[PDB]
């Protein structure tokens, strides 16, 4: 939830439309790399 | 895969073919497959675009 005042109203800016199969997880092999900018990575579940 | 749950874990296959059987068949509306009629609307005996 968007914890706000009591009376605070919330309107959005830009909004993304993306695909279904789609989530920001990045593949379990990134343990290391030769750019030393690793992001972090986690388990997305099947189907994306 | 249409969900993120397991309904049951057995009997589960590895690779087919499972080929579409598509119709040769194309779609024929010459006499009136695809069409509806107009809501609340008779149109007795005339054609219309
Ligand atoms: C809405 O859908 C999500 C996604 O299907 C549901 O989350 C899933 O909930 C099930 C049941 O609690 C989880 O299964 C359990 O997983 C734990 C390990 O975390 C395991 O030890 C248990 O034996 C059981 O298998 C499943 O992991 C979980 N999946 C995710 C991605 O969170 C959620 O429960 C659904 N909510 C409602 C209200 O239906």
């Amino acid at each position: 939830s968007f914890n706000l005042s009591s009376y605070d109203v919330v309107y959005s800016d830009h909004c993304f439309s993306v695909n279904s199969d789609f989530c920001p997880c990045a593949d379990p092999s990134v343990v290391n790399s030769c750019a030393k900018s690793k992001p972090p990575s986690a388990i997305c579940p099947a189907g994306t | 895969v249409i969900g993120d749950f397991n309904c049951t874990n057995s009997f589960i296959n590895d690779y087919n073919k499972t080929i579409p059987r598509i119709s040769e068949d194309v779609v024929d509306v010459s006499l009136g497959l695809g069409t509806y009629y107009v809501l609340n609307r008779v149109y007795l005996n005339t054609t219309l675009l």
